[PDB]
RNA sequence: GCGGUAGUAGCAUGCUAGGGAGCAG
RNA sequence: UGACUGCUCCCUAGCAUGCUACUACCG
């Protein structure tokens, strides 16, 4: 916290790898040997040789990634579109990226047009497309990180948010993994700069034996090995007209963080019931049971929704610190004191201080999180617990101590003060009470900075518990960003749902003998998603009639719905299954003399092959 | 089967039983037609259902085989590549320029971002307007990072060269304008 | 893992291990050598073993499979298979198998220890490639065989000239003279520090090389064996007579530098390989040199195999060519730098088989083919292939260095492939015309094996003198000593003022260094010292036994001096087949 | 009259792998 | 050029279990 505020008094050209000049049979290479973090200070790397004969193949995949070499041997750069520290041109001329617009599917459009659809003044329109962005799309999305600034926070105060956070996180468990326990799936993915010219990460998981894994695992426990991320552009139906990337991060870093993060990553994928509702699904009744836990035992409940502004690019250095110290407090027998702050600084050195390619140039990232990181969703769900944390500390702490009624809030409010401001050490039965008392008036549903609460509304209005202004005033001084009370909701009938969770509403309906809750999407986002593609896919339907029963699986819950023009979607797309099976069955017969069977094929245009998908009793 | 050590027996049996059909055969010797070739049967087919499990046994060596070779050929084929880059990528380092800051350090440590800023021979200049192009760029020459380089191209973001008389107040509205000037190190 | 059945080149998985280097024998072809041999160990992808609990079992033979791993009868899984089998051993790729009947070789050459002359007969007897693997398997047990010697500690060293060594426990001392050049490598803290080229004189010592390193505290001596790199290219190709010149161009004069050379160009340009078959002296130095110039449009190469003899290539090359003209070639192994380093483009190379530019050629020279094994011959080939080269030598000169056959001697034909290949159908040529020679020579190698084909050109002056001195040989240590040779040379110097301006010959170097130490000569070598020859020379009796001396050694030796030769008599050498002059010891 | 044992064919469930596709943050 | 996770539908190949008829020996 003190480094934070005391790096900004020094030269930003201190900051980064620290290289020196090694011999490896004669010749002479420029590798990194420590790190100067703006949080951290000054680190040097425990097993560094000048004078060496021979590189292994672990002792290669250490020397490409680094961008020692590559920004030591390319052209100096000076980029006048961005504001970010830029310092090198890997090549001799600048790469600008276009993205394409999407594909028209006409005979989706014609059949949907013939039944009654798209009419003037209709309840559902067409808002979703695939939006077109020209050669400076790439560099005005990177220089989104001008709103990631130096963030001193309230120490005394964090250092009781942290203990209360990780009660959070009390009921898994989790571990390092040998490299023969490391689950993947889709080795057809890349795997980063210096390397996607030569493969995909199925390439690299095959020349490592499981010793070379475990030897490269066990190197970064005692050095730092920087690595370089790579911005893409995205190809996908939105509806906004801003473009949209995502950071590939480099296999050196992610075949290390699977070892270290994997066994507790797939402990919190596993558990029903908790706070934190990643792995849980939507299907076969799970949708009713994770609103029927959040709803508890509350007392005159009241649900509540929030947004992040630029959660990624506004996010500080120092809740991001706190969330790989969260997740890296199961590490208490399998690591050493040593050996868990160079598996945090080679974090930082990876994924909140890097350096980053975007178009053929090297350029410094300020801070914030990546996407494409493992520890992504699990580390933006720490950080949204600690948020709604802080909030309902200064709700109590800023709330006159003589008008509470109540003689328990009363105390409660004073020994937090205490536990806050006058005392030095982990006080383990204030923290256990008043994580009682939060998830007895505040209960959270939490997936990945979307969030869910079913408050007392007779407690937040009073000032002892978190309110949305409360939240506007936490992200104002510890997020430097503006959250507008238009973009929160609020709901006083429970027997609605929440207005949105997952880009999905809630509906209660009546099934079997019994009321449930069903999600339904937007009406927009699955008609959009039949008539713009990509090619083959779906510019003809009978090569792919797949994406059809895909697509009213989702739109299944639109059925019971009282607006009668949402009820449509579904039945629209049960008769466009059957229509492009009478042609299949129909094309194969007139040209080739074909003749299909229609025996288990009529599940797919009938209206119960789809409800049961949101009955319990799962199959499959 | 025309080898498995179990058909002697088989066809023996059956010779036995079924070809000696027409001969009148009492009641006792019909046992002998009837369980010779049975028993022999039962065995015969143990002796074909333990050979089809080694067949396929076998056929999951010579492919899980061929996998271990293939990518020991691929390992080979990687480790070659990289090689052959961090062995071009380093001749290319001006080593009396490079051993000039690299010696001044106190232990030979420096930062990484220093060293393209001043060891390097070439700078690129990317430039989105007009206005920044005459407060960073104007003329031939032009000093940045304690040095002085002189132009030496100006391409634009078709990559078609512009020269340094098209770059007017008002004939910029008619270029490619991300403009990219290479410029080399005087003296 | 998959490569050329070394017999049948098919693509195979597999590959022995008896066989110290490792070839990849087909899959038929194992079952063959592999039961045929105590060779029983097999590595495929897999290498085959009782995977079984720290298991010893082996011999693939007898090993089963099962499961995924494999397993002999040790524990065969009840679902096991035998690995061997119908003549196969199970291996990638069994469809293309083949096999060949080639075992034959394959077995003798497999299984010969290398310790009879019937080694080399019968490994001198196959097919192209069964004698590549021959040459290298050759070289590889000789070398393996060589590098069986410790080390030498050192911590002080007194002066120059001076130093006590002292080898390790139980192994002897290597060899004196300097056939091993001893490049060392001693160790500083982590790796190897250079130490020089060395060579050791006796157990005063006088270097006779060119270096000087600061010996002193913890330097090891060792002996280098390099890490022999496999043989891909063949060693030759059969020829074709065409009548088309080429490429090549005549010149429009006549460097008449020669006469005979005519005929030279006239039988040599016409068939695809031939060999300069010159008597020592005869202008087997500066024949090539003549090419050289007669075909200035054609590209020209030179490679030898030993530093030492580069004195007649390198005089009139001063005397009679340019300097940037030629080009050589040294790494930084010690050698003469006057001309262009480093220079792939030029026409007249200058090269050494110790590293060569992987280029193509037309015409080659390659000295010394005598002196240079198969594997020398198979190696300048691939890592210089081009159309058409000539081996300067002659198989009427002493043997290679093969310290491996000691009891048996060693015939010419047997040398190498080109010294039978050119008996059995022929020679190419046959020259008489010495340059600078009397006719003693002459006389004594046309009785000897010339039948009298070219005759004597120089008078027969009877200048040499023969004795009937033999003297007695003696034997203590490892190095040994002639009592009746430290007299016998002063009793021949007592009176003759010819000789006070003579050189030494060093048959065995042990002598020489002795007699040096006593008296003090010049020393010069017997093997690598052809074309450097002195004008007054001295031939000493040195040895009394079958070693060295037994039928080709002399013929070379005894024509070093121009003028005066004193060549006494040593053994049952050749003494009453013709008349020599005698001068009577006092 | 029945039970056990070893093959063979036929119908569903769960699990482990590969392939194509859909949605969410 | 194509990141990290989670859920889910459809198709093919292999393994074990679950009610039957067929074989054949054995009771
Ligand atoms: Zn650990
Ligand atoms: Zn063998
Ligand atoms: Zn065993
Ligand atoms: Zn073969």
């Amino acid at each position: 916290n003190f480094n934070v505020l005391f790096s900004t008094v020094f030269p930003p050209t201190s900051f980064g790898p620290l290289v020196r000049k090694i011999f490896v049979d004669g010749v002479p290479f420029v590798v990194s040997t420590g790190y100067h973090f703006r949080e951290l200070g000054v680190v040097h790397n425990q097993d560094v040789n000048l004078h060496s004969s021979r590189l292994s193949f672990k002792e290669l995949l250490v020397y490409a990634a680094d961008p020692a070499m590559h920004a030591a041997s390319g052209n100096l750069l000076l980029d006048k579109r961005t504001t970010c520290f830029s310092v090198a041109a890997l090549t001799n001329n600048v790469a600008f990226q276009t993205v394409k617009p999407g594909n028209f599917n006409k005979d989706f459009y014609d059949f949907a047009v013939s039944k009654g659809f798209f009419k003037e003044g209709s309840s559902v329109e067409l808002k979703h497309f695939f939006f077109a962005q020209d050669g400076n799309a790439a560099i005005s999305d990177y220089d989104y990180y001008r709103y990631n600034l130096p963030t001193m926070c309230d120490i005394r105060q964090l250092l009781f948010v942290v203990e209360v956070v990780d009660k959070y996180f009390d009921c898994y468990d989790g571990g390092c993994i040998n490299a023969n326990q490391v689950i993947v799936n889709n080795l057809d993915k890349s795997a980063g700069f210096p390397f996607n010219k030569w493969g995909k990460a199925r390439l690299y998981y095959d020349s490592m034996s499981y010793e070379d894994q475990d030897a490269l695992f066990a190197y970064t426990k005692r050095n730092v090995i920087p690595t370089i991320t790579q911005m893409n552009l995205k190809y996908a139906i939105s509806a906004k007209n801003r473009a949209r990337t995502v950071a590939g991060v480099s296999i050196c870093s992610t075949m290390t963080n699977r070892q270290f993060h994997q066994k507790l990553l797939k402990s919190i994928a596993a558990t029903r019931g908790a706070t934190v509702v990643i792995g849980t699904s939507k299907f076969y009744g799970g949708w009713h049971n994770m609103l029927k836990t959040v709803y508890s035992d509350v007392e005159n409940p009241h649900l509540m929704g929030w947004d992040y502004p630029k959660c990624d690019r506004a996010m500080p250095n120092m809740l991001r610190i706190m969330a790989s110290l969260v997740l890296a407090r199961k590490h208490t027998t399998c690591c050493s004191l040593s050996h868990r702050f160079y598996r945090l600084a080679n974090e930082c050195a990876q994924v909140l201080s890097e350096m980053v390619m975007c178009g053929g140039s090297l350029y410094v990232k300020p801070g914030g999180t990546s996407s494409g990181d493992a520890t992504t969703a699990y580390a933006n769900s720490v950080f949204n617990i600690c948020q709604a944390v802080t909030a309902n500390v200064n709700a109590l702490l800023s709330t006159d101590g003589n008008k509470i009624a109540d003689k328990y809030v009363r105390n409660l409010q004073h020994r937090l003060y205490e536990c806050l401001y006058r005392n030095r050490d982990v006080d383990t039965d204030f923290v256990n009470e008043f994580y009682a008392y939060l998830r007895k008036h505040f209960s959270m549903m939490i997936l990945s900075d979307d969030a869910v609460v079913c408050f007392n509304s007779t407690y937040a209005s009073q000032g002892l518990v978190a309110s949305i202004k409360n939240f506007k005033s936490v992200l104002y001084y510890q997020n430097n960003v503006f959250m507008s009370e238009a973009k929160c909701w609020t709901e006083t009938d429970l027997t609605k749902g929440p207005h949105e969770f997952c880009s999905q509403h809630t509906m209660l309906v009546k099934q079997g003998d019994d009321y449930v809750y069903l999600p339904y999407p937007d009406p927009s986002r699955i008609l959009g998603a039949g008539c713009f593609v990509d090619d083959i896919v779906k510019t003809d339907g009978t090569l792919m009639i797949e994406r059809f029963v895909s697509l009213a699986i989702d739109a299944y819950p639109l059925t019971k719905h009282p607006n009668q023009e949402y009820a449509d979607v579904f039945h629209l797309y049960l008769q466009y299954i059957r229509k492009l099976h009478d042609e299949l069955t129909g094309h194969m017969l007139d040209m080739y003399s074909v003749m299909l069977t229609n025996d288990n094929t009529s599940r797919y245009w009938e209206p119960e092959f789809y409800e049961a998908m949101y009955t319990p009793h799962t199959v499959l | 089967f025309s080898s498995l050590p179990s058909y002697a027996a088989f066809a023996t049996a059956q010779e036995a039983y079924e070809q000696a059909v027409a001969n009148g055969d009492s009641e006792v010797v019909l046992k002998k037609l009837k369980k010779s070739l049975n028993v022999a049967k039962s065995e015969f087919d143990r002796d074909a259902a333990m050979q089809r499990k080694l067949e396929k046994m076998a056929d999951q060596a010579m492919t899980q085989m061929y996998k271990q070779a293939r990518s020991e050929d691929k390992r080979a084929k990687v480790t070659s590549a990289m090689q052959t880059m961090l062995f071009t990528m380093l001749r290319k380092l001006d080593n009396d320029a490079l051993n000039n800051i690299i010696n001044n350090a106190r232990d030979g440590c420096v930062p990484l971002n220093i060293i393209p800023l001043t060891t390097a021979a070439k700078l690129m200049v990317v430039i989105p307007d007009y206005n920044t192009y005459k407060n960073t760029c104007d003329g031939t020459t032009f000093t940045y990072a304690s040095a002085l380089w002189e132009i030496q191209q100006v391409v634009d973001a078709d990559s078609k060269i512009v020269q340094l008389s098209e770059i007017s107040m008002d004939n910029s509205p008619n270029l490619a304008w991300p403009l990219i000037v290479t410029a080399l190190r005087a003296n | 893992a998959v490569g050329a059945c070394v017999l049948c080149n098919s693509q195979t998985s597999l590959r022995c291990g008896a066989c110290i280097r490792r070839p990849f024998l087909c899959c038929k072809c194992c079952y063959d050598h592999v039961i045929s041999t105590s060779h029983k160990l097999v590595l495929s992808v897999n290498p085959y073993v009782c995977n079984a609990p720290g298991c010893d079992v082996t011999d693939v033979t007898q090993l089963y499979l099962g499961g995924m791993s494999y397993y002999c009868k040790s524990h065969k899984p009840p679902i096991s298979f035998p690995l061997c089998a119908n003549g196969q051993v199970f291996g990638l790729y069994k469809n293309t198998c083949v096999g060949s009947d080639n075992v034959t070789d394959f077995n003798a050459i497999a299984t010969c220890d290398w310790t009879n002359a019937g080694d080399y007969i019968l490994a001198n007897t196959c097919t192209e490639r069964l004698k590549l693997f021959a040459a290298e398997t050759l070289k590889a047990t000789e070398e393996t065989f060589k590098l069986s010697y410790g080390i030498a500690t050192v911590r002080e060293v007194l002066s120059d000239r001076e130093l006590h060594l002292s080898w390790e426990v139980g192994k002897p001392r290597p060899p004196l003279n300097r056939n091993y050049v001893f490049t060392g490598y001693r160790v500083t803290k982590n790796s190897k520090v250079q130490i020089g080229e060395y060579t050791f004189e006796k157990g005063a010592v006088v270097y006779r090389g060119t270096t000087t390193y600061k010996l002193n505290v913890g330097d090891y001596f060792v002996l280098t064996s390099h890490t022999v790199m496999p043989l891909s290219a063949p060693t030759l190709v059969p020829q074709e007579h065409y009548v088309r010149i080429t490429g090549l161009y005549p010149t429009l004069n006549i460097s008449d530098e020669f006469s005979s050379n005519v005929a030279n160009y006239q039988k040599v340009g016409m068939q695809k390989y031939s060999t300069l078959q010159g008597p020592p002296g005869t202008g087997k130095s500066h024949f090539a040199i003549g090419l050289a110039l007669y075909y200035p449009s054609a590209r020209i190469v030179y490679t030898a195999c030993s530093h030492a003899a580069v004195d007649a290539l390198c005089e009139k090359a001063l005397k009679y060519l340019p300097i940037d003209k030629c080009s050589r070639i040294i790494p930084a192994v010690e050698c003469f730098d006057k001309f262009k380093v480093n220079s792939t483009l030029e026409q007249y190379v200058f090269c050494t088989v110790n590293a060569l530019p992987e280029t193509t050629a037309d015409i080659v020279v390659f000295d010394e083919i005598s002196m240079a094994t198969n594997y020398d011959l198979s190696v300048v080939n691939a890592r210089l292939r081009a159309k058409h080269y000539v081996y300067i030598g002659d198989p009427a000169q002493l043997p290679a260095p093969r310290t491996l056959l000691t009891k048996g001697t060693l015939e010419p034909e047997y040398f190498n492939s080109v010294c039978r290949l050119m008996k059995t159908i022929g020679p190419d040529m046959f020259l008489g015309t010495c340059r600078r020679c009397p006719a003693e020579i002459v006389d004594t190698v046309s009785a000897l094996v010339y039948d009298n084909k070219l005759k004597a050109h120089k008078d027969k002056s009877a200048q040499c003198f023969k004795m009937f001195y033999k003297g007695v040989i003696t034997h203590d240590v490892s190095s040994a000593i002639n009592r009746p040779q430290i007299g016998v040379v002063r009793e021949f110097l007592t009176r003759n003022p010819a000789w006070r301006k003579a050189v030494f010959i060093s048959p065995y170097n042990s002598q020489n260094a002795v007699a040096s130490k006593i008296l003090g000569l010049p020393t010069q070598t017997v093997d690598s010292s052809q074309g450097s020859e002195y004008d007054y020379v001295i031939f000493t009796q040195t040895t009394e036994t079958a070693h060295s001396c037994n039928v080709n050694r002399f013929n070379v030796a005894i024509t070093r001096a121009k003028v005066g030769i004193l060549c006494i008599m040593s053994d049952r050498d050749l003494y009453d087949k013709l008349q020599f002059t005698s001068l009577e010891i006092p």
